[PDB]
């Protein structure tokens, strides 16, 4: 009993942005697949001729999601173009609000993006719930009773019986469905914890605003450092301390045991949605020139030889439009760059996506949360190394099971919680910083008529590199290489799948009218499709 | 979705960058949860709902066809260049999805500057042709409440839909569709900065020592005296502000700022 046939998913609901995915099903696995992007702003045509300092302002608005990232990639990337080197302060100021970024972003997506393709919300009336808060109180060192976890299924029960299920509707699991495989009490907690995580996720985005004026779409850099005076009081540090500290407890107590319980009921999704090649900017610097002391390093990966990690060189990527909605078929390097639009509808010459293809030798490339940890672990980094290890040995599996969706989606839990411990290190160097008397935040600079810059960001989605060609103190050229462009792009004109076209041969779908395994698979690269294009 | 009891909202993305769904998710007292299980019935919403593909295709249809009506909120500009191929979802234009169900709608809030006014894809060249939904359907006697902002206070979103569903009615609106409750008062005379102003008291630099005495942000580009909204009142996440962050305001709640308030260092 299995289909063959195309299925289409438009819109994939659940990432950001205008995601149409195509396959071919073959007795029901899938043999083929497209990612097709069907949304164009066209942001670095709108920065053609501008001042470089409003860049940031302009492309901050690529992503409200990962907001702030873009923002800060501009930033780097004019400071890199006139040669400023930002004041320490501004450095960790910067740093800590990104910190806080990941958190926010990795929470959200876990629970409000990712979950309902594993968790049935209405199965969760039928639990026990004195049960139930047994299995919560048994995976955390948070205690749940039977009358917390009741309060929620009194509150969903009045919310279904009302008959407007919301974003429930029409949802996969309604009804029942051979891929869901939770019991109640766990669909229970899980849906506790989605509502908690809505909560939640308030304090995280307010740790951003503490320093960073606003979210979304924050307001404190500058060329040359940040403005955000009132950041080195000791009243708004204590603010953002305790907003991380109750994130980070939220992470370590609540998110990484679910994500724990769900990959555990799922274990065979460590079989599907793999991938071969990793590439990773490095985050967290000490030194703006060095990507080399970033707290993650930098690193390149072919055909998971972890064993011979490659140095990240930036003149190897290109960007490919064969298989893309833009004019001719050649590739770019982004400081040469270009953006010519042409639509020729889906499949029309062989092109399907307002993204282009970023290929690095001319290789497809993975890039976010699986890749920044993989390459870290394999550079030795312990913190990295205990978390990743710990995982491992919590769900019984071998390090080859990493590579799959299950293994991605346990690799953004990893970044998650390795970030929320070292957000405490940065903050505590910024506050010994202060304690020195270092009071600087923002650095003088200047304009030159010619140059060239780029800023590189290992944003939650992976790396994101911003590229300025200042002429006459103008932009003349201003490209964005975003992470979902490297990840769900399309084909290049060597016809390579793209790591999530690739990562969807295999696939089973045990129902074609509701194809969950697909957008398991697809959710996993957290897909951002205003990102990928701009 | 829906049916009686909580009103049904159909949120739809347009050419967005999804900061304004974001904000709507900061809400504070009420909360998201308190906005989705008790105030409103929220009956489609890419960026959260269960549904994909077909399925949320149908969800819609549902929404839209009901007879208990529904409220529509719009974030993104549509584009409306080479008949509206710049933004498509389900391979329908984002102009004829708009343009199909906005009419049908009992009330229509157009939510952040992409929506209101065009924004950011809006800005010079415009290579998709990006309008503001009043603007793009204007002929269909479209007339979407405005609320401005990249993203808006989410504040000025949950008021404006409870002054609707207590009085039936928008609120009292200004010349740009937008509510004087929330628009009616410029950002620089709300502003702690306003007395360093008055004085010609200005911040020559961010990293000048007049900069991190509080001074005014008038000389490094400040938009405050021409941008309309309640950010100095309000705040952001309960907490803060772009000036209190040291940072000029750039205009964001303004018609076509990214042209007219640039370059955003320079008044
Ligand atoms: S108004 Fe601003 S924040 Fe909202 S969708 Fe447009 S660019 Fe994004
Ligand atoms: S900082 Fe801006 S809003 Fe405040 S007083 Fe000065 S010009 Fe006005
Ligand atoms: S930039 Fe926007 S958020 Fe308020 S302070 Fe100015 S109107
Ligand atoms: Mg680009």
């Amino acid at each position: 009993s299995s289909y063959s046939g195309p299925i289409v998913v438009d819109p994939v609901t659940r990432i950001e942005g205008h995601l149409r995915i195509e396959v071919e099903v073959e007795n029901g696995k899938v043999k083929n697949a497209y990612s097709s992007s069907t949304l164009f702003r066209g942001l670095e045509i709108i920065l053609k001729g501008r001042d470089p300092r409003d860049a940031q302002h302009f492309t901050q608005r690529t992503c409200g999601v990962c907001t702030y990232t873009h923002a800060l990639a501009s930033t780097r990337c004019v400071d890199n173009a006139v040669g400023v080197h930002i004041p320490k302060n501004a450095t960790y100021i910067r740093n800590l609000v990104l910190g806080a970024q990941y958190l926010h972003d990795h929470i959200v997506h876990f629970y409000h993006l990712h979950a309902l393709d594993f968790v049935d919300v209405t199965a969760a009336l039928k639990a026990d719930p004195a049960k139930a808060a047994k299995v919560a109180s048994s995976i955390s060192p948070r205690k749940t009773t039977a009358a917390d976890l009741k309060a929620v299924q009194d509150k969903l029960k009045t919310f279904v019986e009302t008959g407007q299920l919301g974003p429930f509707t029409n949802a996969y699991f309604l009804g029942g469905h051979p891929a869901y495989y939770l019991d109640p009490e766990t669909n229970l907690i899980a849906t506790a914890h989605y509502l908690e995580a809505l909560r939640l996720q308030v304090k995280a985005a307010r740790a951003m605003a503490v320093f960073g004026a606003k979210n979304p779409h924050t307001q404190f850099t500058v060329v040359g450092g940040v403005t955000c005076y009132d950041a080195l009081t000791p009243q708004r540090i204590a603010e953002f301390e305790a907003l991380w500290k109750e994130t980070k407890a939220f992470v370590d107590e609540v998110y990484i045991p679910d994500l724990l319980v769900v990959a555990a009921a799922y274990k065979d999704w460590t079989q599907y949605g793999g991938t071969d090649n990793f590439i990773t900017f490095g985050e967290f610097p000490k030194d703006e020139y060095d990507l080399n002391s970033r707290f993650f390093k930098p690193g390149v990966v072919f055909k998971r030889d972890f064993k011979n990690i490659k140095p990240f060189d930036k003149m190897q990527i290109e960007e490919h439009v064969r298989h893309s909605w833009y004019e001719g078929a050649e590739a770019r390097h982004p400081w040469k760059g270009q953006t010519q639009p042409k639509y020729t509808d889906l499949h029309g010459d062989d092109r399907y996506s307002w993204m282009k293809a970023p290929r690095y030798m001319g290789e497809p490339m993975e890039t976010g949360p699986l890749a920044q940890v993989l390459i870290a672990y394999s550079q030795g980094h312990p913190k990295v190394k205990a978390v990743t290890d710990a995982v491992l040995a919590k769900l019984g599996v071998g390090p080859e099971a990493l590579f799959s969706t299950l293994g991605r989606t346990a690799a953004r839990g990893i970044e998650t919680a390795v970030i929320a411990e070292y957000v405490g290190v940065m903050l505590q160097e910024y506050k010994d910083n202060i304690a020195k008397g270092d009071n600087v935040i923002c650095a003088p600079w200047e304009m030159p008529k010619q140059a060239e810059g780029v800023g590189f960001v290992n944003a939650p989605r992976g790396g994101l590199s911003h590229w300025i060609r200042i002429e006459d103190g103008k932009i003349g050229n201003f490209q964005l290489v975003v992470p979902s462009t490297w990840t769900l792009g399309p084909r290049c004109d060597k016809n390579k799948l793209s790591p999530v076209e690739a990562s969807l041969i295999g696939t089973p779908v045990a129902d074609a009218k509701r194809p969950v395994e697909i957008l398991r698979t697809v959710h996993s690269f957290d897909p951002c499709i205003a990102c990928g294009v701009h | 979705l829906m049916g009686p009891r909580r009103p049904s909202v159909v949120y739809l993305h347009n050419a967005e960058c999804t900061g304004c769904s974001e904000s709507v998710l900061r809400a504070f007292e009420p909360y998201i949860d308190t906005l989705i299980l008790d105030t409103l019935s929220l009956d489609y919403h890419e960026t959260i709902m269960a549904a994909a593909g077909d399925a949320a295709e149908a969800a819609l249809e549902q929404a839209v066809n009901s007879p208990h009506g529904f409220i529509a909120v719009v974030e993104g500009g549509i584009p409306t260049a080479a008949n509206g191929i710049y933004g498509k979802v389900a391979n329908h234009t984002m102009l004829d999805i708009c343009s199909r169900i906005l009419p049908k709608a009992q009330a229509v809030i157009a939510y952040g500057t992409c929506a209101t006014f065009g924004g950011v894809q809006a800005a010079k060249p415009n290579p998709t042709g990006a309008k503001g939904v009043n603007d793009a359907l204007k002929h269909l006697g479209v007339k979407a409440i405005n609320i401005a902002g990249c993203p808006p206070n989410p504040y000025n979103l949950v008021g404006t839909i409870v002054y609707y569903l207590k009085n039936k009615a928008a609120p009292e609106l200004d010349s740009l569709n937008r509510p004087t409750m929330f628009f009616g008062q410029t950002v620089h005379e709300q502003c702690p900065r306003l007395p360093h102003f008055d004085a010609g008291e200005f911040a020559p630099s961010f990293e000048s020592e007049e900069a991190r005495k509080g001074w005014c942000l008038y000389e490094l580009g400040c938009k405050g005296p021409v941008t309309m909204n309640n950010c100095p009142k309000i705040k952001f996440n309960q907490t803060n502000w772009p000036v209190d962050a040291g940072h000029p305001c750039i205009g964001c709640s303004e018609p076509d700022f990214w042209d007219a308030m640039t370059p955003f260092y320079q008044n």
